[PDB]
């Protein structure tokens, strides 16, 4: 198994509302992994249940899903051990590059759809957290998903967290409603929009998190600025950012959408561009 | 301020919304919270020291002692250590079984402490179950009060003026941020009412919601309120009336804390000794 | 006086006694005066708890009867007790319907009230159906079908897609389709359609009725996945 | 035959149907057959549930009765309804007392069983004393005191202080002292003595006697904590 003592932290990869992830080395194996510590105060039975639910991640093997080695509870914190992602998160790259190139955005959308359909098919799991900070990249050019809702009890525990700044919640999910994968698709669309423009698009060209939610519930969905993007991409994102879940395209429609096909046909040196924009 | 060489940091305790708590031994056992603010603005630092002085001025039984601050080991604040576990741990993590009069007395002590703070024009934002400790078995100790200028970030010489901390105890009128200064006495009253709900239910409000943003939106819209159906059956009727009055969506509807204390005293007067006795179970 | 009888029924409700409550409300119904919106809720809840207790009892009795799997007098006595409690439930439901098809459905000015009462009628016919096995099952099943359909027409006609009454009617009818008629495809279709129609008009949700709306919505979601498996 | 009625009572228990179990046990004991531990335990459980529901209801009714005295004649019918509840409350206890007088007390060949039956008699007299007022209350409590004292001597002479029945007897006696006699010091002294004896004679119980005994001791500590403050 995995225990606290077997890891020597190398660095702090980052910190979000939920917790903090450290790039550490597993001493018995000598490999660098990422260990996410989430602080929470729950009963030991809940902790055991959450560990058991996270044990499912052993067989969730996909080129579009981050790796996983184990999880344990050391002291008031749940520790999650996953493979180390060299490129970090797409939010980091958005901090590096002003705005993502459209070809790379297409490749990103292809990877995200592949991951979401892999989850919904072989695990019946909804990500529930499709965000720029939750998509990870590698030095070899791979794109993968992390921080998806495998453990329901863990989600219930994280329901007790501190207020946020920005949100990637589909308006149906804010309205106490859920349309299976359409909400994850809406999150994907908002992530691609926020990556295309060099800003958070919800206050379209600051506002409190409540005002952001009120806007994304009671206002028209954001759109890419026309004239600086191809038509297939704008149509794809307008399909993804649809208020009505039924009219919102599912995974199958997006897979054969024109923008996705155009992105798949194109050859993009994603690894080289990443190395350039992050050094 | 306080010299960092005087204090000695023991093993870490945990992390919170705006700081990380370690055990210290300066002039006895203390708690040192390392603040997350990295580069305090000079105006921010001056306001921080003003609030620190005001907090050192406080002296009450149900509120922890605020020793002072230090600027050497980053920016940190020193408070009186309490060995007793937090009320949140007792109700939820420990699921400690409290009798009805015990909970009434806990609520009365907490109301006394909050009344002390509000008598001094100190707004204990982030007032909640983790900020309440059961010192010496049943004494209530209130912590992490005030500190407006540190919990909220600062955009240079201007405070960010955005909500922070746990949302379950967050008042609706402060979730909306419909005013630049939504923090006042009534927000504390609402947070205290949520604490009362946890006491009288033993469970967190909005257990059916498992997304924080959904909670934010629904509470801000008024579409969700703590359901009083979870309240304990043995809970006195006036107690349920009080916990209903405290969590009123209307800001002006929530009563002030002197009224809270008066109501709790009347409840303790009316508290009979009939249902209190428990008989043999159907073993 | 009507107010004293309603206060007594509410008091028995607060006392967790659901026999003096049901009788008190039936006596109120026997007055032959039209109910108000508040008073209807007490009647519904009381006769709902009365029926649910016997339903749970019947479920556990039937589970034990299918669990024993032996050859002795215990199974016969369990069957006798099952038919006893079943007869009690039948009497309860028949008293309910006679109270309904003689004072409430015939005299209901408000169409919403008629939707409510036809919903009740279908629900109690379903309760009679799930226990009655044989030739008589087909009659109560079809009567429940007619009550549900008549309620559904009025709901689709003059009811909001987000009103709790209509959502509950849709849920009840989907459960009736899935369990009684054993037609999962059409039940799933009805649930999906009701889900979508409620999703469309989510912005129109006042403080008067919000918790019930999302509660029934989550129940519909749960039923959906339960059946899509 | 006897086992058939035992199975019927068990089935009524599983079905949450208690009045059926109460009658099914009252007919069992009416014969006067040799009573085993399980057989008497089921009767105690059934009767206890039936009267507990109604006594909780009465506590609620009496609490509501004193909610507001400055009103019209709404309390007039409330007190009559409470009288109705007591009429449906005293007579069951009297039936149990007559049952205990019929076979239970004479058909006792084990002092433990006599302790248990006298404990039950005192418990139900205590329940009657709560509703009973005036000289009636004193008349009832004089019987419960004597039953409790005759139970305590046999419990001390024949059973270990750690015995769960004896622990429960001490607990119930303490409760009666506190609630009716309003003698909190004597109740506290008795409870402390019983708990101290239980601690002094510990870690000698059977494997089965490791949950009930601990639960009774925990409840004793809870009562001690309540009465100290
Ligand atoms: N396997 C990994 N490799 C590299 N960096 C990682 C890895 N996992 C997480 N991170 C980093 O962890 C940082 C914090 O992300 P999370 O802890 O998942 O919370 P989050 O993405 O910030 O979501 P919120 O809403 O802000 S809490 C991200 O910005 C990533 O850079
Ligand atoms: N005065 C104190 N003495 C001892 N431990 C404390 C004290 N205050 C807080 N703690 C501990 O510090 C950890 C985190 O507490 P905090 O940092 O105050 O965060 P919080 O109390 O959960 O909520 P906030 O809004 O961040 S104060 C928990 O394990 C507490 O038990
Ligand atoms: O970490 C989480 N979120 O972080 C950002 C906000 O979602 C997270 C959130 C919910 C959740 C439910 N069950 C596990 N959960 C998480 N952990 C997690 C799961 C799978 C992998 I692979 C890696 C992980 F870190
Ligand atoms: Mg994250
Ligand atoms: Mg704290």
């Amino acid at each position: 198994e995995l225990k606290d003592d077997d890891f020597e932290k190398i660095s702090e990869l980052g910190a979000g509302n939920g917790g903090v992830v450290f790039k550490v080395s597993h001493k018995p194996s000598g490999l660098v992994m990422a260990r996410k510590l989430i602080h929470l105060e729950i009963k030991p039975a809940i902790r055991n249940q959450i560990i058991r639910e996270l044990q499912v991640l052993h067989e969730c093997n996909s080129p579009y899903i981050v790796g996983f080695y184990g999880a344990f509870y050391s002291d008031g914190e749940i520790s999650i051990c996953m493979e180390h992602m060299d490129g970090g998160s797409l939010d980091q790259v958005l901090k590096k590059a002003g705005r993502i190139p459209e070809q790379i955005l297409g490749k990103v959308s292809i990877a995200v759809i592949k991951g979401l359909t892999y989850l919904r098919e072989k695990h019946k799991i909804m990500h529930r957290d499709v965000k720029p900070s939750n998509i990870l990249v590698n030095s070899r050019g791979e794109i993968k998903l992390c921080d998806f809702g495998v453990s329901g009890q863990l989600i219930d525990a994280m329901a007790n967290a501190f207020v946020g700044t920005r949100s990637y919640m589909s308006p149906e999910r804010l309205q106490g409603t859920h349309y299976s994968v359409q909400s994850d698709i809406w999150s994907m669309g908002l992530s691609l929009v926020e990556m295309a423009v060099g800003r958070y698009p919800i206050p379209p060209p600051p506002m409190a998190i409540f005002e952001l939610l009120d806007y994304i519930v009671n206002e028209p969905p954001p759109k890419l600025p026309s004239g600086v993007f191809s038509l297939e991409f704008q149509d794809f994102v307008n399909k993804c950012l649809i208020k009505n879940p039924a009219e919102r395209a599912d995974l199958k429609q997006l897979m054969v959408h024109a923008f996705i096909k155009r992105s798949d046909a194109e050859e993009v040196d994603f690894a080289g561009w990443l190395c350039s924009t992050i050094g | 301020e306080i010299e960092a060489s005087e204090v000695m940091l023991s093993t870490r305790i945990g992390s919170g919304s705006f700081g990380t708590v370690y055990k210290g031994k300066w002039h006895g056992d203390v708690a040192v919270k390392i603040l997350k603010v990295v580069d305090p603005t000079p105006e921010q630092f001056q306001a921080f020291r003003n609030e620190v002085a005001v907090l050192r001025k406080t002296r009450h039984v149900n509120i922890l002692l605020f020793m002072g601050y230090m600027t050497k080991d980053n920016l940190a604040i020193v408070t009186q250590w309490c060995e007793g576990s937090s009320l949140y741990k007792h109700l939820h993590v420990q699921e400690t079984k409290f009798q009805m009069f015990q909970l009434i007395d806990i609520a009365r002590q907490t109301a006394q402490g909050m009344d002390y703070l509000h008598a001094k024009n100190i707004i204990h934002r982030d007032m909640k179950s983790n900020n309440i400790f059961l010192h010496e078995g049943l004494t209530v100790k209130i912590g992490d009060f005030g500190l407006a200028t540190v919990k909220s970030r600062w955009s240079g010489s201007q405070q960010v003026e955005q909500p922070t901390g746990s949302v379950l105890w967050m008042a609706p009128e402060v979730i909306r941020m419909q005013d630049n200064n939504p923090f006042s006495f009534q927000s504390d009253v609402y947070s205290y009412g949520i604490v009362l709900y946890e006491l009288m239910t033993g469970e967190l409000p909005y257990s059916h919601i498992n997304n924080r943003d959904q909670i934010i939106f629904m509470v801000g819209r008024g579409y969700a309120s703590p359901d009083l159906s979870k309240l304990y059956k043995n809970c006195p009727k006036a107690m349920k009336r009080l916990v209903a009055e405290c969590v009123k969506k209307v800001k002006e509807e929530r009563p002030l804390f002197p009224q809270i204390l008066s109501s709790i005293e009347l409840l303790q007067h009316s508290l009979p000794k009939i249902n209190r006795s428990a008989s043999e179970p159907s073993l | 006086d009507k107010e004293e009888l309603v206060q007594r029924a509410k008091l028995a409700e607060q006392a967790e006694r659901y026999d003096d409550m049901a009788a008190a409300m039936k006596e109120v119904t026997e007055t032959g005066v039209e109910l108000s919106n508040e008073e209807r809720n007490l009647l519904s809840v009381a006769y709902k708890n009365v029926v649910g207790a016997r339903r749970s009892s019947w479920r556990v009795i039937s589970s034990i009867e299918q669990k024993t799997e032996g050859s002795e007098r215990k199974q016969q006595m369990a069957k006798e007790y099952r038919v006893k409690v079943e007869k009690e439930l039948r009497e309860i439901c028949y008293d309910v319907l006679g109270l309904l098809d003689k004072h409430l459905i015939p005299k209901a000015s408000n169409p919403e009230s008629k939707v409510f009462y036809l919903k009740m009628k279908g629900d109690y016919y379903r309760y009679l159906a799930e226990v009655a096995t044989g030739e008589t099952r087909n009659s109560v099943v079809e009567d429940s079908q007619k009550a549900y359909q008549d309620a559904f027409e009025i709901s689709k006609a003059k009811m909001q897609p987000t009103h709790p009454i209509r959502l509950g009617l849709a849920l009840n009818f989907s459960v009736f389709y899935y369990e009684i008629l054993n037609s999962p495809d059409k039940a799933c279709q009805l649930a999906k359609q009701a889900f979508d129609d409620a999703i469309a008009e989510l912005d129109t949700l006042n403080e008067d009725s919000y918790k019930d709306s999302t509660l029934i919505m989550q129940l519909l979601r749960d039923n959906l996945t339960l059946w899509t498996s």
